[PDB]
RNA sequence: AGAGACCGAUAGCGCACAAGUAGAGUGAUCGAAAGAUGAAAAGCACUUUGAAAAGAGGGUUAAAUAGCACGUGAAAUUGUU
RNA sequence: GCGUGAGCCCGGGUCGAACGGCCUCUAGUGCAGAUCUUGGUGGUAGUAGCAAAUACUUCAAUGAGAACUUGAAGGACCGAAG
């Protein structure tokens, strides 16, 4: 449909998208700004043993009153947690992307996670039964989640802006002495 | 001609659970044999003795 | 496989509890197939399903402690909880 | 580097047998009497798996009927079991081998070493 | 039946819609919310991934930055850069 | 860009059928408050919490996926004012 970044030739990546996924938002957004511009397969080993319960993810903005643990030090945080359920929801779109980038002819050897979203979605309705014949709302957060993966090149080792710089408006009296140092010294 | 994915899908259902037991069945023959060699063979009884 | 039905069926036509109803396991797959009484008693007819027998609950203590009280054994001061006429009453004694 | 001959070697004998008696009673002090008779399962389950480092043991309901015998609080202070590694043959498996326990049959498990078993 | 220096979907009758309907109360009675794709459905053939729902291609149209959650799509609040 | 000010005018993007300047007439004509009315949305927060009624376990089958689906084998409860 639209995408979030289109500065992405569609003939040069892959892209993919899901909507109305029922999964929590706050946990799910932590799993993919944890997974960013890392490499396909070494992000989806990294994920697939987040299941395995082997390595956490970082929680870093919705971390409120959470217990902590001894595997989020390598990431410098003393919060983090195990979401296996958003887990197995990004298989699956990561798994769809890498069939559309075989589909479409692309080298699979080396992809980078050019960029990824998160996205609230509407709510659901549901009620509850609290106490003195009151009742209250239960709802749920589902969310969208999109995605879009292309090349690798990371090869800049040259500039002329430099060379460009040059000096057009001077004042008389500092073009003399540029000249007369000019001849004083050449 | 089919009428379109959903169809080979359904009959690949069945298709699929046939051949995968099936396979089970023959990697179980082909280690049988191997088994039935490695008992009879006579080689491994004088080598453990050493 | 579902076999909810089977066993009520099988007890219906047994005339016992759905408790007490035997179904071999290794042929589940064609004994779904039933979906009637008819067939359910051709299947028991078949030896397919049986009836479980009935748990052990034997009086032999009680009987012995019975023949064990018919000659004075355990009737002593400290084995009685109601009163003398409660026991045996003046009323019919005398009557 | 010798690793890997290790495993071929093994590959000739990985099929294998033992005896092995285990103490129960000092993994159970103190535990639930609501929860021995379930937990002493998945010690046993932690126990095959220390020893023969597979990762996938599969229990015998012989075994389940001697640890299940006097109730969940009775639980023997020790038992006496064989343990026999063999291949998995289903090709869509993680790793490719699985252990098998089952109970051995004795009056009593005292005084008994552990001993590999040759047919 | 004919008209207006009247209102224009939180307005105008409670009702521009299967409205005195759905719903609550034993009962007398109380009583809502809800209009707009496009000129014409021409409402996405078929390929592929996927358990499915769905995605990517590829198609119709002047436009899908109009896809039956459909004209225009502001603020509170949220995501990436 | 203009005016002290309420405000007016232009450039760029989106969109698709009606709209302004000047002089008179007319009014349901200018909002931050009223524990204002209706609708929508936050922090608190991935927090409080999901703790009465004794209790579960092994193998096999179906299935993309099984503690709370099915079969068999154990262990238990209700214990005739069930
Ligand atoms: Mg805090
Ligand atoms: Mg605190
Ligand atoms: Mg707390
Ligand atoms: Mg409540
Ligand atoms: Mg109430
Ligand atoms: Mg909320
Ligand atoms: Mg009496
Ligand atoms: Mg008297
Ligand atoms: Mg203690
Ligand atoms: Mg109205
Ligand atoms: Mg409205
Ligand atoms: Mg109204
Ligand atoms: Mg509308
Ligand atoms: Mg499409
Ligand atoms: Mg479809
Ligand atoms: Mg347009
Ligand atoms: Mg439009
Ligand atoms: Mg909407
Ligand atoms: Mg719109
Ligand atoms: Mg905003
Ligand atoms: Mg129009
Ligand atoms: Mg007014
Ligand atoms: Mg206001
Ligand atoms: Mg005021
Ligand atoms: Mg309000
Ligand atoms: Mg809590
Ligand atoms: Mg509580
Ligand atoms: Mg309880
Ligand atoms: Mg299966
Ligand atoms: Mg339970
Ligand atoms: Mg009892
Ligand atoms: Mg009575």
């Amino acid at each position: 449909v639209r995408y979030a970044a289109t500065e992405i030739a569609p003939t040069k990546s892959a892209r993919a998208r899901g909507s109305y996924l029922r999964v929590s938002f706050k946990n799910t957004r932590e799993t993919a700004q944890a997974i960013n511009g890392w490499k396909l397969q070494r992000a989806l080993t990294f994920l697939q043993n987040v299941i395995d319960k082997k390595e956490a993810v970082p929680m870093r903005r919705y971390a409120g009153s959470t217990g902590r643990t001894a595997q989020g030090k390598q990431w410098g945080v003393s919060r983090a947690r195990w979401p296996v359920k958003s887990a197995q929801f990004l298989i699956g779109l990561l798994k769809n992307a890498e069939a559309n980038a075989d589909a479409k002819g692309l080298d699979t050897g080396n992809l980078i996670i050019k960029h990824i979203q998160v996205n609230q979605a509407p709510k659901q309705r549901r009620r509850t039964y609290r106490a003195h014949g009151r009742i209250n709302p239960y709802m749920s957060n589902p969310c969208h989640i999109e995605l879009i993966l292309t090349e690798a090149e990371e090869t800049v080792q040259k500039s002329e802006a430099v060379v460009r710089d040059v000096e057009s408006h001077l004042s008389s009296r500092q073009r003399g002495v540029r000249i007369r140092r000019a001849l004083t010294a050449a | 001609d089919n009428e379109n994915r959903d169809q080979k899908r359904h009959m690949e259902r069945k298709n699929a659970n046939a051949r995968k037991k099936k396979k089970a069945e023959d990697n179980a023959r082909l280690r049988k044999l191997v088994e039935e060699a490695q008992a009879g063979d006579e080689r491994i009884k004088r080598f453990r003795q050493e | 496989v579902n076999l909810r039905t089977q066993k009520r069926l099988a007890a219906s036509v047994l005339g016992c509890g759905e408790g007490k109803v035997w179904l071999d396991p290794n042929e589940v797959s064609e004994i779904s197939n039933a979906n009637s009484r008819q067939s359910i008693r051709k299947l028991v007819a078949d030896g397919l399903i049986i009836k479980k027998p009935v748990t052990m609950h034997s009086r032999s203590r009680a009987r012995e402690l019975n023949l064990a009280r018919r000659i004075g054994r355990h009737r002593g001061f400290g084995k009685r909880k109601g009163t003398a006429d409660a026991r045996m009453p003046q009323q019919v004694l005398w009557m | 580097m010798s690793s890997t001959q290790k495993k071929q070697r093994s590959a000739i004998a990985d099929v294998v047998a033992r005896e092995y008696t285990i103490h129960l009673h000092k993994r159970l002090h103190g535990v639930t009497f609501k929860k021995r008779a379930p937990r002493a399962i998945k010690e046993i389950k932690k126990f095959a798996q220390k020893a023969m480092g597979t990762s996938d043991v599969r229990l015998d309901p012989q075994l389940n009927k001697k640890v299940w015998e006097q109730g969940i609080k009775g639980v023997p202070f020790r038992i006496r079991v064989r343990i026999s590694r063999r291949r998995n043959d289903e090709e869509g498996a993680k790793e490719k081998l699985y252990s098998y326990v089952q109970a051995v049959n004795v009056k009593n498990p005292k005084g008994l070493l552990t001993s590999v078993v040759e047919e």
